[PDB]
């Protein structure tokens, strides 16, 4: 069996990932241009976090990489809407007066705000064979990664923009065949006065999950999923024949529920 | 009339079937799924390791006949990729950064037909 | 352990009946009408074909049998190759092929392979260490047949080969080895002394054909085979007789020497024009890949034209003692001699794209990056244009203004992101943004 | 061929890239057949061999029928409804009164 985490996270205007020219990294989807965060950036920011390291054959070598093959799988963070890069015109100042009101430096930097969709995958069999039959430590490191990935962000240009946002929707599912839900945002999300950017993204995710539940995923095997938003801020498919098996309003409760499903450990 | 061929749907947001002409820090790609790539996908789906693949599984599965139909060509998108930034790199070691540029296919879909033995 | 290459199966071939094989040299000369050279690295393919061309030149010189088009094989070459068995010899003392006197400078045998990292080269794409991995004898001959065309500078006290930095290499193509040889057949005046003879005491102002086309810029002496059980880390073939070390020595190239490879491309000053690819996209360079457009001016201006044919166009790019990239591209041509203004403009496409990307909408000077989002869509449009390189070069169905439409669809999607408002003014700036077409200038 | 959103157009000529088949009679491949280098043997010391590959094309509609998209839409917040004639509300108001 396989565990899959889908994540919706809006960010304040910043530049969390750059390239050789300073522009935010982008990609192409749905016929339009979307903002992107490269997968290795997310994996590095998760791995080298001090709070993560102070929390938990080594558990990081078992989960991540160094034939030791990692059970972790981080996909590129596509955006659920058309990218909107912007230029900020900065001017440096001199504290010493001169013959004119010169600057000292003149230039332009780039920034962009986006609502990213993140996909994660953990192979339970590879994880338990990596630690030679141990299960409690496997559940412990799964929970540690869940808290870390829920409470971390890249450090790119964070001394000037400080985009320390938090996720607004998490969906943890158990199934065999790996399918991601990037096809939900093939149509880019366009805002309306009666909703938010996060609300419409979560609703479109719910619509895609409903459509695929009515389709391929027959009664061969049930699919167990858990949906989390802080203090039940956003519902994924209100009623809708219980598209999500649970609705959670605290990170600890979701971590405990996933742990109790995977092994019943606490 | 038992079935004799298997169909693969290869469609994702980002795809990269690497080509033979990379050989260096310019990781290129091919326009279509290569035979070795889909063979490795099959062997990973069957739980066969790299060492175990070279004895019987790859010679057995190399006799099939393969054809790929293009549903969406996709767009080739590059990615600046640094390794070992703020950390040392292997070979003793060195405090240095490795630069590379990877290539992916974006918004592409392929259909793979692999005709062979019904079993 | 002698391992004569005339009888041992070392060259990897593919038969036109779909059967791959690993065959010898005599069999290659016998069935050059029904085989093709099978090598993943284009560099290895080019240098192997160069070695077969050199052997054909020597065989024609000493047998006086000129090869004919659309023929299986010029006869009596195989007995003549058999009369010289003692020369093309590997380890076992005596005369040794492409192998000079042993010395004290000992390096790992992977020194002569560019792709495999060694000697403070970072290992991230091939996990190996020096004096731990080994090479089979076929890969040893493959590495030995690389110095005169694909060597680079070293550190302090080590220079480069007879070609200075490795330039572009251009030559013709066919459907099989015999047709390839016949299409690429061109005898010279001064054959000279080939390096497999042994007498390297040239000391002459003029360099002969076989003297220079086999001009090894290093003195090497590879060691004896070592028993073991591993796989060669260049081809992966499971073998037990792996060699693990060699000895090297640098032979400096004397200045005031004239030697022109009849497959290369030179600048206006004869400065060994090199493929200009990188991986950084700096101020003076914008990454667009596939540097095929550069050497089709100098090669198509001095005796490199045969009207019809297929251009093979091996491209190896490096900067000082650091290999960057290697690629290849065939180009189909029929003739149709054209002017030089469009040829010169097409040959300078690298700086035309860099002017497109580096154009901002504000008043800063040249210390700027311009619009970086154009640089992301430039490689795809360049690759899509590159499908018709023959028509672009011959200018019979393609043109610069014909190719400007390929950016038109790509630039429509970028404008929706740079000017995302729904006002009239934003629509106007989006309309002006699609007009950004590259300008040819030299 | 499965279609995305209703406005989206479709490619008109679909290229197929297929392995060349000798048939034991046409022992020599045509000149358009090109060599790709993706026939594997091992993976840890990765080894490949070439193969002759040909490229043909298909016409959509004649060869592949365009499939129809599943029931889906862009998510919109529920604008509710409105109906008083409804008898259930006509009795709910009586209960309230
Ligand atoms: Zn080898």
């Amino acid at each position: 069996m396989l565990i899959e985490i889908h994540m919706i996270q809006n960010h304040s205007p910043a530049n969390l990932n750059r390239d050789d020219l300073g522009a935010p990294k982008t990609c192409y989807f749905g016929g339009v241009l979307r903002s992107r965060i490269s997968s290795q950036c997310i994996k590095r920011s998760i791995r080298t976090s001090n709070d993560f390291k102070a929390l938990l054959l080594a558990p990081d070598i078992a989960l991540c990489g160094r034939t030791v093959e990692a059970a972790l799988q981080v996909a590129h963070a596509i955006s659920t809407h058309i990218a909107r890069p912007e230029i900020d015109y900065f001017v440096a100042a001199d504290d010493v007066p001169g013959e004119d009101a010169g600057a000292g430096h003149i230039g332009e930097s780039m920034f962009a705000s986006a609502c990213f969709y993140k996909y994660f995958s953990i192979d339970w069999e590879q994880l338990v064979k990596n630690l030679k039959g141990d299960t409690n430590l496997a559940a412990h490191t799964v929970g540690a990664f869940l808290l870390a990935a829920a409470k971390t962000n890249p450090s790119g240009k964070q001394n000037s923009f400080a985009a320390h946002n938090y996720p607004d929707g998490i969906l943890v599912e158990f199934k065999n065949s790996p399918i991601s839900y990037a096809n939900a945002f093939v149509r880019p999300v366009s805002v309306v006065k009666e909703s938010d950017l996060v609300e419409q993204s979560i609703g479109q995710l719910s619509n895609y999950v409903n459509d695929i539940r009515l389709g391929y995923y027959d009664e061969q095997s049930p699919v167990i999923g858990f949906w989390f938003s802080p203090n039940n801020r956003y519902p994924l498919g209100y009623k809708h024949s219980k598209l999500a098996s649970r609705n959670i309003g605290n990170l600890n409760e979701l971590v405990g529920a996933v742990l109790d499903y995977i092994g019943g450990f606490k | 009339a038992p079935p004799n061929t298997l169909f693969l749907r290869l469609e994702g947001a980002l795809q990269s079937w690497g080509s033979n002409e990379a050989k260096f820090a310019l990781r290129r790609t091919a326009d279509a799924p290569t035979k070795s790539g889909v063979l490795g996908l099959l062997c990973a789906a069957m739980g066969i390791g790299r060492a175990e693949a070279a004895d019987s599984w790859l010679p057995k599965l190399a006799n099939l006949r393969m054809g790929v139909r293009i549903d969406r060509p996709g767009i080739r998108w590059w990615d600046f990729h640094t390794v070992g930034a703020g950390q040392r790199m292997r070979m003793k070691t060195r405090a240095e950064t490795l630069l590379s540029r990877r290539e992916y296919l974006a918004d592409a879909s392929f259909l793979v037909a692999l005709q062979g033995e019904p079993e | 352990v002698m391992y004569n290459l005339l009888c041992d199966n070392w060259v990897n071939v593919v038969y036109l009946s779909g059967k791959p094989d690993r065959i010898s040299l005599v069999q290659t000369l016998k069935d050059a009408h029904c085989l093709q050279l099978a090598y993943s690295n284009p560099m290895d393919r080019f240098t192997v074909f160069r070695f077969l061309l050199a052997l054909g030149y020597w065989c024609f010189a000493n047998t006086n049998v000129e090869p004919e088009p659309d023929k299986p094989l010029p006869v009596s070459w195989i007995p003549w190759l058999e009369e010289n068995k003692e020369y093309f010899e590997l380890f076992g003392d005596g005369k040794r092929f492409f192998q000079a006197d042993p010395s004290s400078r000992i390096r790992a045998i992977t020194d002569l392979i560019h792709e495999i990292p060694t000697a403070h080269n970072l290992c991230h794409f091939k996990h190996v260490t020096d004096y731990i991995d080994g090479l089979c004898e076929a890969c040893c001959i493959k590495g030995l047949l690389r110095l005169p065309v694909f060597t680079t500078v070293g550190g302090r006290g080590i220079g480069a080969g007879i070609n200075n930095t490795p330039p572009f290499y251009l030559l013709w193509h066919a459907n099989d080895l015999a047709g390839m040889l016949a299409q690429n057949w061109q005898p010279w005046d001064n054959m000279g002394i080939p390096a497999w003879l042994g007498s390297f005491q040239k000391e002459s102002r003029e360099v002969g054909l076989l003297a220079g086309m086999t001009w090894l810029p290093r003195k090497v002496y590879l060691h004896d085979p070592v028993p073991g059980q591993a796989a060669c880390c260049s081809c992966g073939l499971p073998s037990e007789a792996l060699v693990y070390s060699c000895s090297i020595e640098v032979e400096p190239v004397p200045k005031g020497l004239e030697w022109k490879d009849p497959h290369g491309v030179y600048t206006d000053q004869g400065k060994s024009l090199q493929s200009k690819i990188k991986l950084m996209s700096n101020d003076r360079y914008t990454f667009a890949d596939r540097d095929w457009y550069s050497p089709l001016f100098s090669y198509l201006h001095a005796e490199g034209n045969s009207r019809q044919g297929k251009l093979w166009l091996v491209g190896f790019a490096s900067d000082k003692a650091k290999s960057i990239d290697i690629w290849d591209k065939i180009i189909e041509l029929e003739g149709t001699d054209t002017n030089d203004e469009l040829l010169a403009q097409l040959a300078n496409r690298a700086t035309a794209l860099n002017a497109m990307r580096k154009k901002p909408l504000r008043g800063d000077f040249k210390k700027s990056v311009g619009t970086p989002q154009i640089a992301d869509i430039i490689p795809h449009a360049e690759n899509r244009i590159a499908i018709n390189a023959g028509k672009m070069t011959e200018n019979r169905g393609y043109s610069w203004q014909d190719a400007d439409t390929e950016y038109g669809e790509l630039l429509t999607k970028v404008a929706y992101s740079l000017e995302p408002a729904q006002t009239v003014d934003a629509r106007l700036k989006r309309g002006n943004f699609i007009s950004r077409k590259p300008w040819p200038i030299i | 061929l499965q279609k995305r959103w209703h406005n989206e157009p479709l490619p008109q000529i679909l290229p197929c890239v297929m392995d060349w088949i000798p048939g034991y009679d046409g022992e020599h491949a045509p000149d358009d057949a090109e060599i790709h280098y993706d026939l594997p043997v091992s993976f840890q010391p990765p080894r490949h061999l070439p193969r002759f590959v040909i490229r043909r094309e298909l016409v959509v509609g004649e060869d592949v029928q365009v499939s129809r998209e599943t029931g889906t839409s862009v998510w919109r917040p529920k604008g509710t409804r409105a109906d008083y004639n409804n008898s259930e509300y006509k009795k709910v108001r009586a209960e309230r009164l």
